[PDB]
RNA sequence: GCGGAGUGAUCUACCCAUGGCCAGGGUGAAGCGCGGGUAAGACCGCGUGGAGGCCCGAACCCACUUAGGUUGAAGACUGAG
RNA sequence: AGAAGGGGGACCGGAAUAUCGUGAACACCCUUGCGGUGGGAGCGGGAUCCGGUCGCAGAAACCAGUGAGGAGCGACUGUU
RNA sequence: CAGCUUGUUGGUGGGGUGACGGCCUACCAAGGCGACGACGGGUAGCCGGCCUGAGAGGGUGUCCGGCCACACUGGGACUGA
RNA sequence: GCUCGUAGGUGGUUUGUCGCGUUGUUCGUGAAAUCUCACGGCUUAACUGUGAGCGUGCGGGCGAUACGGGCAGACUAGAGUACUGCAGGGGAGACUGGAAUUCCUGGUGUAGCGGUGGAAUGCGCAGAUAUCAGGAGGAACACCGGUGGCGAAGGCGGGUCUCUGGGCAGUAACUGACGCUGAGGAGCGAAAGCGUGGGGAGCGAACAGGAUUAGAUACCCUGGUAGUCCACGCCGUAAACGGUGGGUACUAGGUGUGGGUUUCCUUCCUUGGGAUCCGUGCCGUAGCUAACGCAUUAAGUACCCCGCCUGGGGAGUACGGCC
RNA sequence: UCGAAGGUGGGAUCGGCGAUUGGGACGAAGUCGUAACAAGGUAGCCGUACCGGAAGGUGCGGCUGGAUC
């Protein structure tokens, strides 16, 4: 995506009513002004300005490089 | 069929120590050879479904197999994969 | 009109042997490759290929409509479709 | 199904000196041939974008599908 | 209601704004969203609250208070903090 | 109807770490009014003012690591593999056997046969039924055979050969949680039915005649086509039933039967008894149930995942869509 | 250039009416049979196919939510 990364976020929130654990994914979009990083690459974001029409996001670290 | 000298000659080349027969590769490399047999079986016999379950639960049991390896140690199932075959 | 014996397929009907002819455009079948899909398949998407009593349209072959001709240019044609 | 229904179409200049695509001369190797590689001249082809110009009209004359809907009969191409 | 999207998703240089930004433009890449319901259809101003209920819940948004939207219907700008 | 499996959900024992979940504390915020508790003021009350609650939450800091989770390991109890045995109508293909029914040919033979509650239609006298010999052809496989076996279910029994699936027990050799379930999806799926081709003994929807009957589009009788059979496809439904989804652990016994292993009594030849594992029945305690009943093969006690229900009709129907 | 309103065109979608026609429900003390409930007088139901004024009948397979010694 030319200098753009795709991240996958999952967060784990009680239900409102029956009280269980439930998990869902989300999908932000960083930031790369030099573009280093592929498939898996546990990475760390942090939020920034909106930087284009849907980017809010900046690479910071890719922490445990994929396998 | 896999008569005890036929699964050696499986065993010995897949294995991992001399006597290992139940790792993931071993256990794929058997699963594989069965598969193929049976697969010659059934293109004569179009009317074995009997037999053709028995293929799928054979297929099923690599898949999860497979899976399991990959999820432990991708290099030995990239090795695995090219000595043996995928889609 | 009836009978006998002959003459005719150089027109036309069908058949037989042997030759010849059909501008130019369009569409895009089987098959075959590649990729996807799967355990393998079915199947799917692209290319290639160039099928068909296929499409438009000259020569060619017809004869649907109309007008003219109707002591005709012509004992069956001409013009425009 | 060319369903239906719509839009563009001329000329001049520029991009454009390899703009792009065809063929490939002068000059570059070699198992020397009716040989190969680069090379790009001159000669032709086509399309687009931008700017301008003209007329009532840019398919220019000749040429060159009318289309849609509902029934009946025969499935269809053919034959008389 | 199962496929939606081409300024669409992203990048670069410019333009524009009080301000980041496809907000706009030229070029380049081919992405982006979707079964955790995209796209579509119906209905509706939202909340503090109000009514009920043992509570959890259900119904509701009227007085009062906060925010939003609009001013005959649709579009546009000017002046100005 | 049954299975396999995608996303998802859930997950055995054990070590370390993180501190996401969880939990403690503090700061900010959660406007006012309304609400609750206490006062205060209108002669009381409604109403009104004040104070504290409430505001379940969210954000920041600082603690905790039992459980959940992540990350890095370990283990063999779950799961799978290996070896050795074992039982089986599990499946597919090819060849093949005999009994019987029907028909054909011939011999003997003569007047009935057939059928029913009783008859008639019908067949026969042109030689039937009956009986003997030969032949053709199709379908189903008596005894074994059961309550018994195998299969996920539907289902599976004449024999032989070829190919092929699963199960159980023993060993503990191997891997080391690889497990369970499974929305959608895919596959299989009695019979009837459909397409193309073949075959057609018997049976037999439709159809025809007879009989019964008030009538008889039936039951009974005599015939009889599709079909039933085979090859290759489709269809995808059944009271597809245990009317009981799958997995796991636990909770008296008694008594049959199928498949193993196994000491001892080892001969008590007994192939009896005991023990253990896996099936399949009956009876019964606790427990459960409205009752009937279920009851270690749960409809009991619990945990994980899935499907389904929400009065009876209209209706598993219309419209839309998919096949 | 962009641009509301307007015009042209082919579709989508939500309703109303419609001769005629399909079933459904409810009505009285109408007509025709008697399918089910007892072995309901041929055990009944389930799937499917053909047939029949109508309940239904028959064939094939299934079940007991039926019987028999
Ligand atoms: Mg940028
Ligand atoms: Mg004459
Ligand atoms: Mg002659
Ligand atoms: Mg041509
Ligand atoms: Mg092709
Ligand atoms: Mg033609
Ligand atoms: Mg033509
Ligand atoms: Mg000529
Ligand atoms: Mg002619
Ligand atoms: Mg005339
Ligand atoms: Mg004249
Ligand atoms: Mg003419
Ligand atoms: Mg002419
Ligand atoms: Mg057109
Ligand atoms: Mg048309
Ligand atoms: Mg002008
Ligand atoms: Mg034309
Ligand atoms: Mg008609
Ligand atoms: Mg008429
Ligand atoms: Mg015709
Ligand atoms: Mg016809
Ligand atoms: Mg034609
Ligand atoms: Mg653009
Ligand atoms: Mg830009
Ligand atoms: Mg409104
Ligand atoms: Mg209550
Ligand atoms: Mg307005
Ligand atoms: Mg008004
Ligand atoms: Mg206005
Ligand atoms: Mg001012
Ligand atoms: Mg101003
Ligand atoms: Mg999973
Ligand atoms: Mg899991
Ligand atoms: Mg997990
Ligand atoms: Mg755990
Ligand atoms: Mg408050
Ligand atoms: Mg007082
Ligand atoms: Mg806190
Ligand atoms: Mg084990
Ligand atoms: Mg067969
Ligand atoms: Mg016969
Ligand atoms: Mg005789
Ligand atoms: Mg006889
Ligand atoms: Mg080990
Ligand atoms: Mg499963
Ligand atoms: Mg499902
Ligand atoms: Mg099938
Ligand atoms: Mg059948
Ligand atoms: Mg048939
Ligand atoms: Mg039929
Ligand atoms: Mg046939
Ligand atoms: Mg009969
Ligand atoms: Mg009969
Ligand atoms: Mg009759
Ligand atoms: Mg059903
Ligand atoms: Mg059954
Ligand atoms: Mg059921
Ligand atoms: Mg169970
Ligand atoms: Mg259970
Ligand atoms: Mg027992
Ligand atoms: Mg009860
Ligand atoms: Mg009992
Ligand atoms: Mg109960
Ligand atoms: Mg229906
Ligand atoms: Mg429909
Ligand atoms: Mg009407
Ligand atoms: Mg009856
Ligand atoms: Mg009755
Ligand atoms: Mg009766
Ligand atoms: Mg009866
Ligand atoms: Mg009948
Ligand atoms: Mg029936
Ligand atoms: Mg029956």
């Amino acid at each position: 995506m030319q200098k753009t990364i795709v991240v996958e976020l999952e967060d784990r929130m009680r239900h409102p009513l029956y009280g269980k654990i439930i998990r869902t994914t989300k999908k932000v979009k960083a930031h790369d002004e030099d573009s280093v990083a592929g498939i898996g690459d546990r990475v760390s974001l942090m939020e920034t300005r909106p930087l284009s029409a849907t980017k809010r996001w900046r690479l910071v670290e890719i922490l445990e490089k994929a396998k | 069929a896999l008569t005890a000298e036929q699964k050696k000659e499986i065993l010995r080349s897949y294995g991992l120590h001399e006597t290992d027969t139940g790792s993931p590769e071993a256990q794929i490399a058997l699963l594989t050879k069965r598969i193929a047999d049976l697969t010659e079986h059934l293109k004569v016999h179009k009317h074995d479904h009997h037999s053709r379950r028995g293929l799928l639960l054979l297929v099923g049991r690599r898949r999860r197999l497979i899976k399991y390896i990959s999820q432990i140690d991708v290099e030995r199932y990239r090795s695995l994969i090219e000595r043996l075959g995928l889609r």
